């Protein structure tokens, strides 16, 4: 009989940035989901209501506009590489749309990061919030900068679309040998 | 930086229920994880993704999250119950990724309540011909281990030179504890008197002294 | 079999000094596990330390212990390691080495914990008690010795060598803002005993080979 908490993952007012991801685990609550990119893997969103999961993660963080295609099993790039990786079997939803009037300051908003560097790419759902000084060179760095792993975005509100930020929800849908947890109103 | 708001302490009955509130911004879009730590122990989770009990919990704990307000539930209280409670959440936006809460101690009134006993020793002779002078102040036999000491010189507060320990069960299973104030000689005969006030569960028990040894 | 952290390596330095604190893990695959440090200051919270991937790959630290500490790990010998170094009088704490959950991301919950090793930064040295009588004063009296300054512990206190066991509570000490350490003994007797009996406390403080037996006598 309860609701599933969707307004509380979606209508949270401060977002992670994409090298910082939060997730939250969504269970033992009927998932209406009727409470911009939606894509959908391995499930038909039109059955959305009718279907009962185990349990669904909801992962958010912030990319803009050009990085969301990203966002889905098999991509490649300095995000879906180094910052968040979907698996090649990913069974859940992405959802992303514009926040341009909330992420965008007019001098800058610097607080959102990307990693640009890393020495291996990120294996599926891994996350990382490491400062470790990227070494490039032969030479080891010894703790001073060597770039540093993480670029801000800086987030104003006269950038392009492909550009602006993104706010991103990816909710993972899945199945254990267990009871399941998470049903839409028409299984409750 | 996301801080989560405990409140310090929670005293309960055994057989009631105790509720441990954790808080924080936007805490219901966070999944709010519990541990246990009782005394002279390691931490244990008993709450994980605010409704989940890892195996060997027992059914009396229970998680809840909504809004700003994260909540755990112990169920007929046992005197093993009594622990530092934490809760914990993660976030990406703080750089401090892992956020423990500030703690509640859970209390269970297992054994009724005592008054403290208050003994209070001016400086010695010998310290003081050593240019020191200490105050001790003994508090023993009081149920719960809670209490409350204020120095005063004549009738005014003092506040610099005290330490106070934190309350120890005693062979007895009740608490003691000891304050110390700290003074030069020339303050301490300077004062016609200094009193040392334990409160104790809304009631004081004060030990006066003088400088006139 | 079962989860099993069994830390070490802990005990007492100068500021500015270097300790080195392993962790020895049995009843998982350690090989496949990310595994952090959470210590706990004395008579506070849980602060998060470090964490390391399952490989040592990755390591993260707290914005305090960033550049001085660093954590690694060797997976042959089942073994986690937290090398510290400048440390601070902050840094006291009982450090538990944790065991994250199988999977990612790491970092959400820390469902195992170690026993905990305590490391203790003090820039005080051995240093022996100063033993003051607690003079009784006017159906019982209470006397005492007050055992003040003294580093480290512990100290032992008895009366009259052990002869008199009866009403004596000896109280856990303070640690002074000074890091020095001090406490008392009382010792209630009865009145009538004042001036017919003497009463002789016996402090030991073993680290600095110190023994003092002080006279408790009624001040005239």
């Amino acid at each position: 009989t309860n609701l599933c908490p969707f307004d509380e993952v979606f209508n949270a007012t401060t977002f992670a940035s994409v090298y910082a991801w939060n997730r939250k685990r969504i269970s033992n609550c009927v998932a209406d989901y009727s409470v911009f990119a939606f894509k959908c893997y391995g499930v038909s969103p039109t059955k959305l209501n009718d279907l009962c999961f185990t349990n669904v993660y909801a992962d958010s963080f912030v990319i803009r506009g050009n990085e969301v295609s990203q966002i889905a099993p098999g991509q490649t790039g300095n995000i879906a590489d180094y910052n968040y990786k979907l698996p090649d079997d990913f069974t859940g939803c992405v959802i992303a749309w514009n926040s341009n009037k909330l992420d965008s300051t007019v001098g800058g908003n610097y607080n959102y990061r990307y990693r640009l560097f890393r020495k291996s790419n990120l294996k599926p759902f891994e996350r990382d919030i490491s400062t470790e000084i990227y070494q490039a060179g032969n030479k080891p760095c010894n703790g001073v900068a060597c770039y540093f792993p993480l670029q801000s975005y800086g987030f104003r509100p006269t950038y392009g679309v492909g550009h602006q930020p993104y706010r991103v929800v990816v909710l993972s849908f899945e199945l254990l040998h267990a009871p399941a947890t998470v049903c839409g109103p028409k299984k409750s | 930086q996301s801080v989560l708001t405990q409140p310090p302490s929670v005293s309960v009955a055994p057989g009631k229920t105790a509720r441990i509130t954790c808080g924080g911004n936007d805490i219901g879009s966070k999944s709010v994880h519990w541990y246990q730590q009782k005394p002279g122990q390691a931490p244990v989770l008993v709450i994980y993704y605010d409704t989940d009990r890892p195996s060997g919990i027992p059914d009396r704990f229970s998680g809840s999250n909504s809004g700003n307000t994260a909540t755990l539930t112990i169920s007929g209280v046992e005197a093993g119950d009594e622990a530092d409670y934490y809760c914990q959440v993660w976030d990406g936006t703080s750089d401090h990724h892992v956020i423990f809460g500030g703690g509640t101690k859970l209390t269970v009134l297992g054994q009724p309540k005592a008054a403290p006993s208050v003994t209070l020793f001016p400086p010695s002779s010998e310290e003081l011909q050593a240019n020191k002078a200490t105050l001790v102040c003994l508090i023993s036999d009081f149920y719960p281990g809670a209490v409350t000491v204020a120095w005063k010189a004549d009738s005014s507060p003092v506040k610099a030179g005290v330490e106070t320990t934190t309350p120890s069960k005693q062979s007895n299973n009740k608490y003691a504890a000891s304050s110390y104030l700290s003074l030069t000689p020339e303050q301490w005969k300077s004062h016609r008197s200094y009193s040392c006030q334990v409160t104790h569960e809304g009631s004081t028990v004060e030990k006066t002294v003088a400088p006139t040894e | 079999d079962e989860v099993q952290l069994v830390e070490s390596g802990g005990g007492l330095v100068q500021p500015r000094g270097s300790l080195r604190l392993s962790c020895s893990a049995s009843g998982f695959t350690f090989s496949t596990y990310a595994m952090h440090w959470v210590r706990q200051a004395p008579g506070k919270g849980l602060e998060y330390v470090s964490g390391i991937s399952v490989n040592g790959d990755s390591t993260n630290y707290a914005e305090s212990v960033k550049g001085r500490f660093t954590i690694s790990r060797d997976n042959s010998k089942n073994t986690l390691f937290l090398e510290m170094r400048s440390l601070k009088v902050e840094d006291t704490a009982v450090y538990y080495c944790v065991k994250d959950k199988m999977g990612y991301p790491t970092g959400e919950y820390f469902p195992h914990w170690g026993q905990g090793t305590l490391v203790t930064v003090s820039s005080a040295s051995t240093k022996g008690p100063s033993v003051f009588p607690l003079a009784p004063s006017s159906g019982t009296a209470a006397l005492g010795c007050l055992v003040k300054d003294y580093f480290p512990e512990p100290v032992t206190v008895s009366w009259n060598s052990g002869a008199l066991t009866s009403g004596v509570h000896t109280f856990p000490a303070v640690l002074q803002s000074s890091g020095l350490y001090s406490l008392s003994s009382v010792v209630t007797v009865p009145s009538s005993s004042l001036g017919t009996q003497t009463y002789i406390c016996n402090v030991n403080h073993k680290p600095s080979n110190t023994k003092v037996d002080k006279r408790v006598e009624p001040k005239s």
